[PDB]
């Protein structure tokens, strides 16, 4: 029943790269670390494979979800009871057919193909576990999202999420610490002030003087929404610019953010790590902005902050980008992936850990008579969707 | 008198916060940071730790480079029994080394689920690496509360005989 461009339909194979300490690789008991991509074996072909902080999410082309990594807030949405069984692919037992899914820090998100939403793990603040959707409670299997509309694509931040309507209208829950859910004032950021937690993790909509949206995209701690119209609104956290230059370190109001005035540019991807943000526009032109250290913006050597999209040069046309906590990623249109950012937990796929100033290639046995469908980064793993 | 500025770094809900509590006045040094003066006595006289509970600024605040500069020493602290928490170990201990070199950090893993005795399995992961010291301690029976400290302070003095009294 519902559709968004966002949603993958393309069958693929998993692979992975980076450290896997608490089985974000998929590759059993023993694999700590892949330095170049490697082979996840799942029983059926992929459509979507997403990155959590410390977890991986796949979907199947039948709608079935798979997961793997760290489980000690429930993010898996299995039972790990069995040694081992965090550090291979799992199936979330949830009797739907998924047509998209979206994973946090200690959540994932599954979206029907009929426009519900199941939700499980946990959100975290700066104070520790806040809870799923009652206070200060997690679930470890998945539950529904109470809403009365269809919800077309769902996008996670570490500890938010938001969720787009059939309508246009974008529903935020998590933690708005930051500023992250567009919704909650600054007074009530704090586990939702005095009124407590409910708040937060009820959801509620982005409300502008109103205005409606075709798509929205998570950075780590804030969140990035096209109105209808064009318009790039964002709102959270820019203590390193992220979202340009909002005049403020949290931006708890949605903003129609300066920085990305069109005109003859539509934007049509964000995405962002900790600090850094890396979006494309429709011509298939990559630009990053914010924080430069360890060469996360792609710029080249010598790099520094950025408040406004930066064009990143040394790349061919682009179809997506990603980032991860300190790196970033974009699939090209002939079906090839580049790197950069920090080296150091081996996200990059050069086989090195020193880190990429500029968009580096990636290139590896896995990845031979392959073309990349897609590209989704974590805390210290990566994982890429890829075809023969 | 020996004076050392250490870092306290880690996810909320680490046990940040109660780990210092417990070794206890605090002052602001800057914005949404206090620090929290610790005298160990030893046998080769007072230490004290300026510790700085960064409280997450590192990762939201504004002042850059400015919480780590000058630290002698660190503490690196997550959540054993939720291990989503060292997810920013990497780029903690990659920020300590640019902003201060080679000095001594300490990783800790806290059990603040003491309420599960496999904990032996989900740290076995972390004895292992060998980059950064490691220590297991626990809020109750204050277990190794103090080991972190005696091991700064013996590569801090360049003493391997300092012992706390």
């Amino acid at each position: 029943k519902v559709s968004h461009r966002s949603h993958s339909t393309e069958p693929g194979l998993v692979l992975t790269l980076g450290q896997g300490d608490v089985g974000q690789l998929g590759l059993g008991e023993n694999v700590m670390e892949r330095k170049k991509p490697a082979l996840v074996s799942i029983p059926e072909d992929v459509v979507q494979a997403e990155a959590g902080g410390m977890h991986t999410v796949c979907l199947s082309k039948s709608g079935q979800v798979y997961s793997f990594g760290c489980n000690d807030e429930g993010a898996l949405g299995r039972d790990t009871s069995v040694e081992g069984s965090e550090m291979v692919p799992g199936k979330v037992e949830l009797q739907e057919k998924v047509v998209q899914v979206s994973a946090g820090d200690s959540h994932t998100a599954a979206l029907t193909d009929d426009g519900r939403v199941f939700l499980w793990g946990s959100f975290r603040d700066n104070n520790g576990v806040i809870g799923l959707l009652e206070p200060m409670k997690k679930s470890m299997v998945p539950v529904q999202v109470q809403l009365d509309v269809p919800v077309v694509k769902v996008a996670s931040g570490n500890d938010h999420l938001v969720m787009l309507t059939a309508d246009g209208d974008l529903y935020t829950l998590g933690c708005g610490e930051q500023g992250q859910l567009g919704r909650v004032p600054e007074l009530f950021a704090n586990r939702g002030g005095r009124q407590g937690l409910e708040r937060l993790l009820v959801p509620k909509c982005v409300m502008l003087k109103h205005v409606r949206f075709q798509d929205a995209f998570c950075g780590a701690y804030f969140t990035f929404a096209i109105s209808h119209e064009g318009h790039v609104y964002g709102f959270g956290l820019s203590n390193y610019h992220q979202l340009g230059t909002p005049g403020t370190e949290s931006c708890f109001i949605p903003q129609n953010l300066t920085s990305f005035k069109n005109s003859t540019k539509s934007w049509v991807g964000f995405s962002g790590g900790q600090h850094h943000t890396v979006c494309m526009d429709s011509e298939g032109k990559a630009y990053s902005l914010g924080r430069a250290e360890y060469g996360r913006l792609g710029l080249g050597e010598g790099a520094e902050e950025k408040s406004i999209p930066t064009l990143i040069s040394r790349l061919p046309a682009v179809s997506s980008v990603a980032c991860g906590a300190s790196v970033g990623y974009a699939v090209t249109k002939d079906g090839r992936v580049f790197a950069w950012g920090m080296g150091t937990n081996y996200q990059l796929g050069t086989g090195q850990d020193e880190d990429a100033w500029s968009p580096v290639e990636m290139m590896g046995k896995q990845l031979e008579n392959r073309v990349v469908l897609s590209v989704s980064s974590g805390g210290q793993h990566t994982v890429l969707l890829v075809k023969d | 008198q020996v004076q050392f500025k250490l870092v306290l770094v880690g996810d909320g809900g680490t046990g940040k916060t109660t780990f210092v509590k417990r070794h206890l006045k605090k002052y602001v040094a800057t914005l949404g940071v206090e620090v929290h003066p610790l005298v160990f006595h030893t046998n080769r006289g007072p230490i004290k730790f300026n510790v700085w509970d960064t409280a997450g600024q590192e990762k939201f605040g504004g002042l850059r480079d400015g919480y780590y500069i000058q630290a002698q020493c660190a503490i690196i602290m997550f959540d054993v029994t939720s291990r989503v928490t060292y997810k920013n170990v990497p780029n903690w201990h990659r920020d300590l080394v640019r902003v201060c070199e080679n000095i001594p950090i300490v990783l800790c893993g806290n059990k603040v689920d003491i309420k599960d005795r496999k904990v032996k399995a989900k740290s076995i992961v972390f004895h292992r690496k060998k980059n950064l010291q490691y220590y297991d301690i626990s809020a109750k029976s204050n277990y190794n509360f103090e080991k972190p400290f005696l091991w700064l302070a013996r590569k801090l003095i360049g003493d391997p005989n300092l012992e706390f009294v």
